[PDB]
């Protein structure tokens, strides 16, 4: 968590905003 | 100007990186590619026959797939860490009363670093390899960061198990690459940290863990001996007891100096 | 002309959107077939007018049209597991000429 | 000589309706070069269609000029094949017209599949099948 | 000149396989078979 | 004389496919002599056509080939030399042994005599004299005794190819690495027959006892 | 500036786009078009990927009076950086049939927005000649022997022609012709040879009369020309010499290998030969039984 | 009904093409876009004149990266020097699938549908135009409505009823079932092919270029070298070969790999070559000095 | 010496030519002729044996009112050898020029 | 705006800076006069999560003040 947007990993790996 | 060299930037595409496997015919290249399945390319003016050897990392294309350009070798993010923590720093002395250790380790390490001709005179082969054992807190680290501290020497490293990885060939491929590291820099020093992590002997017979080891233990005795030698590349290896290891990492001529620290 | 429009011809026939090599696993009586793509996991996909499911078996390979994995024909090639052990092992046969005495 | 696609298509009939019905080498002769040495489809088939026209006072040699172009494996060129052999063999048939048509008929082209039907059909116009059994 | 004189006898006996070749292979197809 | 010329035309157009940009697979086997089964590099097995007017003398075994990257499709051929998983290290490399560090191990000396060299002189002494030859050697032992070190020796002796790989030259990194570098090599020793290939350590590679749970 | 201009790549693209808006403003009877040209430079080579018409009035009267919209050139120039933003100004195209002098003084015009030196590159709408319908040129200053001073003239580049591999297989998609001046089969090369001889022969006629319009009709003399002309008097070929006697070696190697090689054609052909006879008696067989 | 009311024959002229490509392929991999500007005769004739791109996105095509202000003012350069149209349309590519309109591209295409009811999207492929042949295909939507009603024959009336395909089972469903495809053809005339056909000031001039000798030397050497070895296939295949049932003589005797084919190709394609290369030497020397 | 060779069509020069025309003994011509090379005012070789100077490079220079008629005749020579040759090649191959 | 990869930094292997006559690279080419033609400047290599490497030219907002051999 980013204060005032968010770091998602996939679960095929792959990081993504 | 701040926004205008972004404007540059965003017009241009990326490209992909291979190596040259293997000269097919005078124009065309079988590359491994960064991505992992060959292809064949073919070559611009911009490069010519002559500066293209195997084992150079060249840039391909992504829509033309035309080596444009030779690039320097490839370089693991992981080993810049390496070169960048020595802090804990101490001078020639890091401890006092256990010089007389002191000065034996310089014997294997710092001696054929500054003249191979004193050991031409001998005839020996330039001495290299080092196992440092002994009970703990005595300063067998620190000792360690003290001669790539005083000397300066290029130094890496390497914790026991920060190069333990995931996935398998790529812990093999960290090593191997970092020996490869250690020939263009000059006279180095690797810091084997605490390692005990792939000390194991043959075992197998427990979990898929100790199979692990033992793949990238094989790949240390081909590096260490083999047409692969070397000469100023040293080995520093620290260890906390030295029965846990596997006996071919006891094995002299890659180790030649047992030294201990009481 | 045989020669020039074999030629013409054959830049057709190249021009492929990829064709596999599957296994069947088993069949469904739906008219279709469950195969497992030899890479990649298992789809059930219905079988063309040249084939049916009774042309069909488990452990035969298949050739699949691979837009939907249709199946194409047969495959010329059927694997046996039972040799797999016998031939990694790699012990021959003999007569009794061979242990005589 | 006009290098458009559109100018040459009328072009090939010019010579047929000119010469049509007449037999002459140069009115056939000038048909022939257009079929094989144009590089657009469309006007190598014109070329063939026309032959029939120029060549209905004496059809019996049709089949044989035609037969080279059926070789010929472009759609097109096969395609005005077909009603070549239709428009000059029309009425009562000729047995050599009826050979060339039929692998047109059972041809992987769909264009030359339904001009050759119907060229059949001009070449057998109104025969009896208990007077041919090929009909 | 020697090594055109060859190459004369040569090319006389591309001429003379061309026109025979296919002679006996017109009149055979001419005449009926199965 | 047009279709010669159209001819000319339809071999220039059949060249546009043989060229770059090419993606490299493995030739398992074939089920026809226009098509065939062949196994990408991208973990994707295909059967693809085979394009007629190559040679496939060299191709019907197992071999190095050229397939076009979007169509996929056998439009020509390589040779097995190149595309190797690493060149010879007898030729561009010499061994840096000689057999002035070989006084001892003389034991193992008239057994590998017999075992290396003499099928590399001439392979046709067994076979005359009806005496079929051995196979591979294994060389075991704690790996101080110098087991390598004789290998090294008689390889600078005998001045024949040589091959160095090892077991992290074949480990796997992507899917179907580890089996193409395994047969790459092999086929290069045969075509600059006769050759030898070592591999320092199977010790990975091969293991008495697996789990395959994983 | 400097001259970097010894290459001119031009982009088959942009031959096409001249002739297209030299229609579109409908430019006749002795009317110029002008249009920037954009692209890179800094290289040797120098690359020509896009054009774009300027709005350009030419007058009649002469030739030293036309009007050219000064703000309209860089409104084009930013949008075309948006597209992309490796595109400059690296001069500009002239449309007439040939060369002239008051061309010099927009060539200074240009120079304000260039960091190159401004090419100018006449694009012929008239297809005149079988060669290239491109000439280049560069204004350049020079001082000369004769007592000349600060001359600024116009030398001319070499034109090549590059294009991109998209561009290029964009033109087969077009065509699909076979090419008078094409270097193919064994006929192709014969019209060739003869086309490439009388190429020479032509070009050769136009010094000898050119001479004698120097030293009759007053025509300049420049070092330049006649310098070049000395060149191939220096350098030209000799025979008799030991030199020809090898080429005369060489050639009856070559024929060596054509005498070989036809003899091992009627050996295959004659193999042919025999197999149709045979195939005769088989098919006599199957004629009797039939 | 009242017209033809069949989509457009979109003929992209010389200039058109060549610059959707370079366009296009500067980009890739990602997605590009720009106008087709054209106009507008037949029921079924457009005729696109030129193009010019609309500046990039980082969320690639959308209909939001549309700009108004780009569109527009691009025009009025043209406007100046009497240039511009009307838009006909707009391309955009997609090197990462097939000829296809991707679900987002449906709904800018109905957008510029109601603009002007002509609008086509062609889709460009500048990532297989690496072969011989340029992939391209144009589509127009079909609205659903439409297909309520019904009226898809009306589109392929007065037609010669030759479409265009790309892969099976998802493409297809789209190309058929949703949008509409025509053929593309290509437009020109006699002074622009021209223009294309020529080459250097020296490529008319260029059998007077001999090569240097010692390359012919080795065109010599390696002819002869290989034949001797496709000779020796070529007796091995004739000492049997001569039982019943071709096919199989053929491959059990080497037959197929037919070295007979391969020699005599080999040997026609160096004699050709040194016919020539006698030609050239006899006349430099003979003709300069 | 630069002059003679430039003029002549010819580009070897016996000696003898040269020591009449420069007034010196052999010795000297063989020095000249060293000298020209060392400067880069001609380059070639020297045959002592067959007595010849073979220049094989003149540099260039000013070209007067007089050469350039010697420099045109030339041209007229060559450029009518290629067109009568031409015509053979016309008429040679005739059946080919497809 | 979202979304975009997320990635490590593999190295920064810097090109000279392009103000130059003849090329602007650390690494000779063939053939002279060059500054745009194949010449490029400072360069990022960076390894993606997708598990490649590809070698691009660094934006000229990011600095190598901003870029450390392993920086996310
Ligand atoms: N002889 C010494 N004199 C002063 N400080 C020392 C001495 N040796 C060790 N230390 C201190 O102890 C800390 C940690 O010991 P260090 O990591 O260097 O030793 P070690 O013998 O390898 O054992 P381990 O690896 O288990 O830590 C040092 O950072 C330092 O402050
Ligand atoms: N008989 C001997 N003469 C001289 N030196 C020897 C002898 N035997 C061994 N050595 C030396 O001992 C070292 C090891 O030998 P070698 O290089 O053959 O590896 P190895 O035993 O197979 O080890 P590993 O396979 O685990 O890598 C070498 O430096 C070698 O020269
Ligand atoms: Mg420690
Ligand atoms: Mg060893």
């Amino acid at each position: 968590i980013i204060k005032g947007k968010y770091v998602i990993n996939l679960k095929q790996i792959a990081k993504f905003v | 100007d701040k926004t205008e060299n972004d404007i540059k930037a965003l017009q241009s595409i990326g490209q992909l990186i291979g190596e040259v496997m293997k000269e097919l015919s005078e124009e065309k290249y079988i590359v491994k590619a960064s991505s992992g399945p060959r292809y064949i390319v073919g070559v611009r003016n911009s490069v010519d026959r002559s500066k293209l050897k195997k084992g150079v990392r060249v840039t391909l294309d992504i829509t033309t797939l035309t080596i444009m350009r030779i690039l320097p070798r490839e370089t693991d993010p992981l080993v810049y860490n390496m070169t960048s923590f020595e802090q804990g720093e101490i001078t020639f002395d890091g401890i006092g009363g256990l010089t007389e250790q002191i000065r034996e380790l310089r014997e294997v390490i710092e001696l054929p670093l500054k003249n191979p001709e004193i050991f031409q005179r001998v005839g020996i082969k330039p001495p290299k390899g080092v196992l440092l054992y002994g009970p703990p807190g005595t300063g067998k680290t620190l000792l360690a960061k003290a001669v790539a501290a005083t000397i300066g020497a290029n130094f890496i490293f390497s914790p026991a198990s920060g190069i333990v990885d995931k996935y398998i060939g790529e812990s093999a491929r960290i090593i191997r690459e970092m020996f490869a590291y250690a020939k263009e820099h000059e006279p180095c020093i690797i810091f084997m940290d605490e390692v005990d992590a792939i000390g194991g002997r043959r075992f197998s017979e427990g979990t898929s863990a100790d199979r692990e080891i033992q793949r990238t233990l094989m790949e240390l005795l081909t590096q260490m001996d083999g047409f692969d030698n070397l000469g100023q590349t040293k080995i520093i290896m620290a260890t906390n007891r030295p029965d846990t290891l596997d006996p071919a990492l006891l094995r002299p001529g890659r180790l030649d100096r047992k030294v201990e620290i009481p | 002309n045989d020669k020039v429009r074999f030629i013409k011809d054959e830049l057709r026939l190249l021009q492929e959107p990829g064709s596999y090599v599957g296994e069947v696993i088993k069949i469904v009586s739906d008219k279709k077939v469950l195969v497992k793509v030899q890479p990649e996991g298992k789809y059930i996909v219905d079988v063309a007018k040249d084939i049916n499911v009774k042309d069909l078996k488990a452990s035969q390979r298949v050739c699949l049209r691979s837009d939907s994995y249709m199946l194409h024909k047969v495959l010329e090639n059927k694997a046996d597991p039972l040799v797999s052990l016998m031939m990694v092992e790699k012990v021959p046969d003999s007569t009794y000429d061979m242990v005589g005495g | 000589a006009s290098d458009e696609s559109l100018l040459r298509y009328g072009g090939a009939f010019t010579i047929a309706l000119a010469y049509a019905g007449t037999g002459n080498n140069s009115a056939v002769k000038r048909l022939l070069h257009v079929a094989v040495s144009d590089s657009n489809d469309d006007v190598r088939r014109a070329a063939v269609i026309a032959l029939g026209f120029v060549l209905l006072r004496d059809y019996t040699t049709v089949p044989r000029i035609v037969q080279l172009l059926s070789k010929s494996h472009n759609a097109h060129v096969r395609c005005g094949t077909a009603f070549a052999l239709g428009i000059a063999c029309a009425g009562k048939g000729l047995q050599s017209a009826i050979d060339v048509l039929d692998p047109l008929t059972k041809d992987p082209v769909d264009f030359v599949r339904q001009a050759a039907m119907i060229a059949l059909s001009m070449i057998l116009i109104q025969q009896t099948e208990k007077l041919n059994p090929q009909v | 000149q020697v090594f055109d004189e060859r190459i004369k006898f040569a090319n006389q006996l591309h001429d003379e396989y061309l026109v025979s070749m296919r002679y006996p292979e017109d009149k055979k197809t001419q005449q009926n078979e199965k | 004389r047009h279709l010669k010329r159209e001819l000319k035309r339809a071999q220039e157009e059949v060249k546009r496919i043989q060229s770059v940009p090419l993606v490299i697979g493995q030739f398992l086997e074939p089920i026809d002599q226009n098509t065939g089964i062949v196994s990408s590099t991208t973990g994707m097995s295909y059967v693809v056509r085979i394009l007629s007017t190559l040679d496939r003398e060299l191709l019907k075994p197992s071999m190095s080939v050229a397939l076009h990257r979007h169509s996929n499709a056998l439009v020509d051929i390589l040779p097995p030399d190149s595309d190797s998983s690493i060149s010879v290290m007898g030729e561009n490399e010499k061994p840096d042994v000689t057999y002035a560090d070989v006084g001892g191990l003389d034991m193992q000396k008239q057994e590998i005599r017999e075992a290396v060299e003499l099928p590399l002189v001439q392979a046709d002494l067994y076979e005359q004299i009806g005496i079929d030859p051995p196979r591979g050697v294994l060389l075991y032992g704690p790996p101080g005794t110098g087991k390598t070190m004789l290998v090294k020796a008689v390889a600078n002796s005998t001045k024949a190819a040589f091959i160095r790989v090892n077991g992290s030259e074949f480990v796997h990194k992507y899917l179907g690495e580890g089996p193409r570098m395994v047969r790459d090599v092999f086929r290069l020793a045969r075509e600059n027959a006769p050759s030898i290939i070592f591999i320092d350590e199977v010790d990975s590679i091969a293991t008495k006892r697996f789990d395959a749970q994983t | 500036m400097s001259l970097q201009h010894e290459k001119v790549t031009i982009a088959p693209l942009v031959l096409l786009s001249a002739l297209d808006h030299y229609e579109r403003t409908q430019t006749k009877e002795n009317k110029r078009c002008v249009g920037v040209i954009l692209g890179d430079a800094n290289s040797s080579t120098i690359r020509v990927t896009n054009s774009f018409a300027l709005p350009f009035e030419e007058d009649e009267k002469n030739s030293d009076v036309w009007f050219l919209d000064h703000n309209y050139i860089e409104n084009m120039n930013e949008m075309c950086k948006k597209i992309n933003a490796k595109e400059k100004l690296i001069g500009w195209y002239h449309s007439g049939p040939k060369l002239r002098a008051s061309d010099l003084k927009i060539n200074e015009l240009f120079k304000k927005y260039t960091q190159n030196n401004p090419l100018l590159l006449i694009v012929d709408v008239k297809q005149q000649g079988v060669g290239l319908p491109t000439d280049a040129y560069v204004a350049i200053e020079q001082v000369k022997d004769d007592g000349t001073s600060t001359e600024k003239t116009f030398l001319h580049l070499p034109c090549t022609i590059e294009a991109e591999e998209a561009e290029e297989i964009g033109v087969e998609h077009l065509l699909r012709d076979v090419r008078d001046q094409a270097a193919g089969g064994l006929s192709i090369r014969l019209t060739n040879q003869l086309k490439s001889l009388k190429g020479l022969q032509s070009k050769l006629k136009d010094v000898v009369e050119y001479l004698d319009k120097v030293i009759n009709k007053e025509l300049p003399i420049n070092h330049t020309i006649l310098g070049k002309l000395q060149d191939v008097f220096n350098l030209l070929p000799n025979l008799g010499t030991p030199d020809d006697d090898e080429i005369d070696v060489e050639n009856h190697d070559r024929i060596n290998i054509s005498n070989n090689l036809q003899k091992a054609l009627t050996v295959k052909t004659n193999d042919e030969l025999m197999v149709i006879y045979i195939s005769n008696l088989v098919r006599s067989i199957i004629a009797f039984d039939d | 009904t009242g017209r033809d009311d069949t989509k457009e024959t979109v003929y992209i002229s010389s200039i058109a093409l060549l610059k959707m490509l370079k366009h296009g392929r500067a980009g890739v991999p990602m997605e590009v876009m720009g106008l087709m500007l054209g106009e507008f005769v037949d029921d079924y004739t457009v005729n696109v004149v030129d193009v010019f791109a609309m500046p990039q996105s980082g969320t690639g095509v959308s209909v939001e990266a549309v700009d108004d202000v780009f569109q527009a003012k691009m025009m009025d350069m043209l406007k100046q020097t009497g240039r511009d149209q009307m838009v006909v349309g707009w391309y955009h590519s997609h090197p990462g699938f097939g000829c296809w309109l991707s679900s987002v591209d449906v709904n800018t295409q109905k957008s510029f549908e109601q603009l002007n009811s002509r609008a086509v999207a062609v889709v460009v492929d500048p990532i297989q135009s690496v072969k011989g042949k340029v992939v391209i295909d144009a589509f127009r939507l079909i609205d659903t409505g439409a297909l309520i009603n019904n009226l898809e024959p009306r589109q392929t009336t007065s037609n010669t009823g030759l479409l265009n395909k790309a892969n099976i089972q998802a493409l297809i469903h789209g190309l058929n079932r949703h949008y509409y495809s025509l053929n593309i053809d290509y437009h020109k005339t006699a002074k622009e092919t021209k223009m294309l056909m020529n080459l250097h000031k020296e490529q008319w001039q260029s059998g007077l270029k001999m090569y240097d000798y010692e390359e012919k030397e080795e065109s010599n050497l390696a002819a002869t070298k290989s034949m001797v070895k496709i000779a020796e296939q070529y007796s091995k295949r004739i000492e049997e070969e001569k039982e019943l049932t071709e096919e199989e003589l053929k491959t059990r005797y080497v037959g197929r790999q037919d070295p007979k084919k391969h020699l005599s190709e080999t040997a026609d394609e160096t004699l050709e070559n040194n016919i020539v290369s006698v030609l050239t030497a006899g006349v430099n020397s003979v003709a300069i000095k | 010496l630069i002059e003679t060779v430039f003029v002549k069509n010819i580009r070897m020069l016996s000696f003898e030519d040269i020591s009449k025309a420069t007034h010196l003994p052999k010795d000297n011509v063989e020095h000249l002729v060293m000298r020209a090379i060392s400067l880069g005012l001609l380059k070639g070789s020297i045959d002592q044996v067959n007595e010849l100077v073979t220049i094989s490079w003149v540099q260039p220079r000013i070209i007067s009112g007089d050469q350039i008629t010697k420099m045109k005749d030339r041209l007229v020579e060559w450029n009518d050898q290629v067109e009568k040759l031409g015509k053979k090649m016309e008429a040679r191959g005739q059946s080919i020029w497809v | 705006q979202l979304p975009y990869l997320v990635a490590n930094v593999v190295e920064v292997m810097d090109m000279n800076e392009i103000e130059d006559k003849e090329n602007s690279e650390s690494t000779t080419q063939g053939g002279n006069v060059n500054l745009d033609n194949t010449a490029v400047g400072k360069a990022a290599v960076v390894k993606t999560s997708s598990r490649q490497t590809v070698f691009l030219p660094m934006v000229g907002l990011v600095d190598p003040d901003k870029l450390k051999p392993n920086d996310l």
